Formats: C-alpha cells, structure tokens, sequence
C-alpha cells in the first residue's frame, strides 16, 4: 500500500534532480550565449540566491503544512520551469537575478519534499522509505552530471542543449508531481528542547558547519573557470562533480556502518575533519595547477559530507520525527542567517566586493576557526 | 539608444588612436558598452567591456595590456583608447549598449553601433 507515493514521489525526485546542465552553468553563463564578466557573476548574480532563499524560508516551511506537503512540491515543480526558462532565453544582468531569487523557491520548498512522505505513508515505513526518497536523488545528480561531460566530451554538444535537457527533465518531473495522493493529516497545523547540552553543541556545528558549504558549493565554480579559462582549455566540471558526490555519498554511508561511539570520539573525529576541510580549501587556492584544484574539491565534499552525518546521527537520537521538522527547521534557518551576514560582507557587491581569487582564503580561515573554537573550548 | 562612432582612421603600425561612441537619446538606462571588432572576412570578436553604474572593464586576452575603455557618463560617450597597433589588427569597431531591464533575445547586447574602418598597413 507504501509502493504507490513511493513511486511517485521518488520519480518526482529523480527527474527533478537529474539536471545535467548544473555542472557547466558558468562555463556557459560566461560564454559566448550570455557573455557575462566574472565580475558580474560573482558579485552581483550569485549572491541574490542566498538573499532570496533565507527571506522564502520560514515563509515556505510554514505554508507547507497549513497546505499540504503535495501544494509545495507542485509549487517547487512551477519554479524548477520558471527558474530553467528565463535561464534559457533571458539575458542580462538583471534578469539573472531575478532566476536567482526563483531558484530560491527551487531549493527553499525542498523541505515540503522529505517532509511529505512522512504524513501519508505508515508510520512503521518511515526509516526505510526516507532511504529511498533521498538515495535516489545522490542517484539523479551523479547520473546527471555524468551525463553532461560523457557528452559535451564525445558529442560536442554546445552548453546550450545542456540546459535545454535540463529543463525537459524538470518538465517531466512537474507532470508526476501532480499524481502524490493529497495527504490528509498534516504535522502542527492539521494533526526548550534546545537545554539539552549535546542538542545545543551538536546543533551549532551543524548550523555553522553548513554555512560554510552552501557557501563554497555556490563560489566554487568560478575558481576553477579562473584558474583554467573554460575558452582556453577543457574543463572536467561534470567529471569532478559526478566523483565528488559519489565521494559523499560512499563517505555519508560508511559512517552508517561503522560502530564507534559518537560520544567520546566524536568532538575529535570532528575537529579533525574539520581541520581536514580547512586544509583542503587553501589548496584550491594557492595552487595553479588545475588538476590539484579539482583534487581539493574532491576531498572537501567527501570530508565534509562525512562530518554532516556524524552531526545528523548524534542531534536526532531522542527526538521523534514530529520534532524533527522543527530542530532541523531552525537549523537550516540559522544556518542562513549566518550565510547571509557571511555573504553580505565577503562577497556582495554592498560589502568587501573581494573578487574569487581571493575569496577563498577566507573561507580557508573560516574553518580553520570553527575547529580552534570547539577544540580550545576543551580547556582546564 | 542611437549609437553614433567616430574616430577611425589609416595609421602605420605603433601609432595610437582614440575612439567615441556618443550614445544619446534614451541614456537613462545603459547597463554596459562593449566594444565589438570585425576584421574582414571574419567574425564579431569581444574587444572591451565597461558598466555603467561602476567602473568595472574586462578586455579580450589578446588585446589587453593596450586596449583601455573609459567612461564619460556627462555626454554619454565611451572611449577606446588603442596603442601599438599591428599589420593584423585591421578591422571595423563596432559598439555594443546593453539598454536594460529584464528581457528575452538572441544576444546580451541590445543596440549596437554603424561600424568604423581602422587600417594598419604600409
Ligand atoms: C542556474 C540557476 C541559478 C543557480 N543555480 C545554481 C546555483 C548555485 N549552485 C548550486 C548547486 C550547484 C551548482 C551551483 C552553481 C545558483 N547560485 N544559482
């Protein structure tokens, strides 16, 4: 009886997520369809998506139960054909940012995504059935972005008919999203925490620790077009993101085996992944050989996926998955409004303006300081 | 916007030139002006590049280092400054304004300009 919004409902999410002009979206924005300075991208275009998506945050996560979870996945299907048509034909530098600020309902609805299945399907098939919703989606990205470069390599498909595949992808994803049954009990609307020591410690990792990522993730495809002109020389951008999501994904699945305590050698396992992270995003910087950029990117995935699941495993081990919307609501929330701020100073054209080339030396010193913070703590 | 060039010419090799593009009569908006080179029997090739609101320039990787454009927003114009000129630079300029506001082409650039002739020989 769980087989049928489990179908649905996953082949929304493959479909969705099996965009193979996400890996080559720089490389064709500063290209010879939308010639767009990298000054004009990295400062003007990029930074609207974080604006846009902490300001449709609290607004969408409460809306996607005083609806049902089934409305936003709709509304998120509308957006992914919006956000992939003005990227298609608009030009310009303010038309970007508008396709930002949609992208923004792009990614800030995907909480009405996890979330839904756990109102219509049995409470018993919930652990299982989360594992198939999101094992798929790692599934559509890595296949996707295998994709793009097995073809723009043997094909000599042009950057154009990437997004064009994109956007057929996405308009297959909203015709399922229209069969999910319509869910009939909603969690708060329809149907403190925090004092705990370990919440509150693990939470903030987790809060700052993302930050950093949804950062380097968006400001980490300018580097490699500045190191290597994506007009002078290949570029390997669908290679290098198809290895490192799968480098996250084996990586996010180990720590589901192995069994070691997360209460003692956990702080050290980690700062010391931690640091791990910090000293692979100084090496995206400071060298000019392309190859050794890419190898940065690969163990930063990888090493910083394998510290969210530690985090993930160690705040939900009481709560039941009522609460979970709404410890992992206002971690994502706040993990913005530290991005934001982090945003509004090292990157928008308001702030420092500092262009990529030095950019990521902060980013580099920003977790290095997340790891002298919570390992000097452990004083006496 | 009706773009306006001016300031070609014939001149040997070594020899520095300034060229205009004075945009007039719907500047309230012009996000950019981007110069555009056409040699014969070939293709549009990027030159130069300058915003409006800022200063920021981006020049082609061949022509940097002697192409500088700079702004005048009081008259609107846009100057090319050229130096060292070579036998193979011979071409027509062309100017490219990006107007503004959202919109949905072919190509960034709205309004371009009429062409100017710039020949480097002996
Ligand atoms: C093109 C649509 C608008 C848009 N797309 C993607 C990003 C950021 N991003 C996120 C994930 C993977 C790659 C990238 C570049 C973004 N900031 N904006």
């Amino acid at each position: 009886s769980w087989i049928y919004p489990t179908v649905i409902l996953c082949l929304f999410g493959f479909f969705s997520m099996m965009r193979p002009s996400e890996p080559f979206l720089i490389p064709y924005l500063s290209g010879p369809d939308k010639q767009l300075t990298s000054a004009e991208i990295t400062n003007e275009i990029f930074p609207v998506w974080t604006y846009s998506y902490l300001v449709l945050l609290l607004p969408v996560f409460v809306l996607t139960d005083y609806v049902r979870y089934k409305p936003v996945i709709i509304l998120q299907g509308i957006s992914f054909i919006i956000t992939w048509l003005l990227l298609l034909f608009g030009q310009g530098v303010k038309t970007m940012q508008v396709v930002e600020f949609f992208y923004g309902m792009v990614t800030a609805a995907e909480v009405a995504y996890y979330a839904y299945i756990y109102s219509v399907v049995s409470p018993e098939h919930y652990q299982r059935v989360s594992g198939y919703c999101r094992s798929v989606t790692l599934a559509a990205y890595t296949a996707g972005s295998v994709l793009a470069q097995l073809l723009v390599s043997l094909a000599q498909m042009s950057y154009f008919y990437l997004n064009v595949i994109s956007l057929a992808s996405v308009s297959v994803a909203f015709l399922f999203s229209l069969f999910l049954p319509m869910p009939k009990k909603s969690m708060f609307f329809h149907a403190e925490c925090y004092s705990s020591k370990r919440l509150f410690y693990w939470s903030l990792w987790w809060a700052f620790a993302t930050a950093g990522f949804n950062q380097v993730l968006n400001y980490v495809q300018i580097l490699w077009d500045y190191k290597a002109p994506s007009q002078d020389s290949s570029i390997y951008n669908g290679a290098v993101e198809a290895i490192a999501t799968f480098g996250g994904a084996v990586a996010a699945f180990a720590v589901g085996y192995v069994k070691v305590n997360w209460d003692l050698l956990g702080e050290l396992a980690l700062v010391v992944f931690s640091v791990v992270n910090a000293g692979s995003l100084f090496l995206m910087h400071y060298t000019a050989n392309i190859w050794a950029c890419y190898a940065g990117y690969l163990i930063f995935k990888s090493s910083y996926m394998l510290l969210i699941t530690i985090a993930v495993f160690q705040i939900a081990v009481n709560l039941n998955v009522e609460r979970y919307a709404l410890v992992f609501g206002i971690n994502t929330f706040i993990a913005l409004v530290i991005q934001t701020i982090m945003t509004v100073i090292v990157v928008d054209q308001r702030g420092l303006n500092l262009p990529v080339s030095i950019q990521f030396l902060v980013y580099g010193s920003y977790f290095a300081v997340i790891a002298g913070i919570f390992l000097m703590r452990s004083m006496y | 916007v009706q773009l306006v060039e001016s300031g070609g010419g014939l001149v040997q090799p070594g020899d520095s030139l300034r060229l205009s593009c004075a945009a007039s009569g719907r500047t309230f908006s012009i996000n950019a002006m981007a110069w555009f080179r056409q040699a014969p029997g070939k293709e549009r090739e990027y030159v130069a590049q300058i915003s409006w609101t800022g200063g920021n320039t981006y020049y082609a990787e061949s022509v940097k280092g002697r192409f500088t454009i700079s702004r005048d927003n009081a008259k609107n114009t846009v100057y090319l400054q050229m130096i060292s000129l070579k036998p193979e630079d011979t071409a027509v300029y062309y100017c490219a304004a990006d107007s503004g506001g959202i919109r949905l082409g072919a190509s960034r650039w709205n309004y371009w300009g009429q062409g100017t002739q710039v020949t480097v020989s002996s």
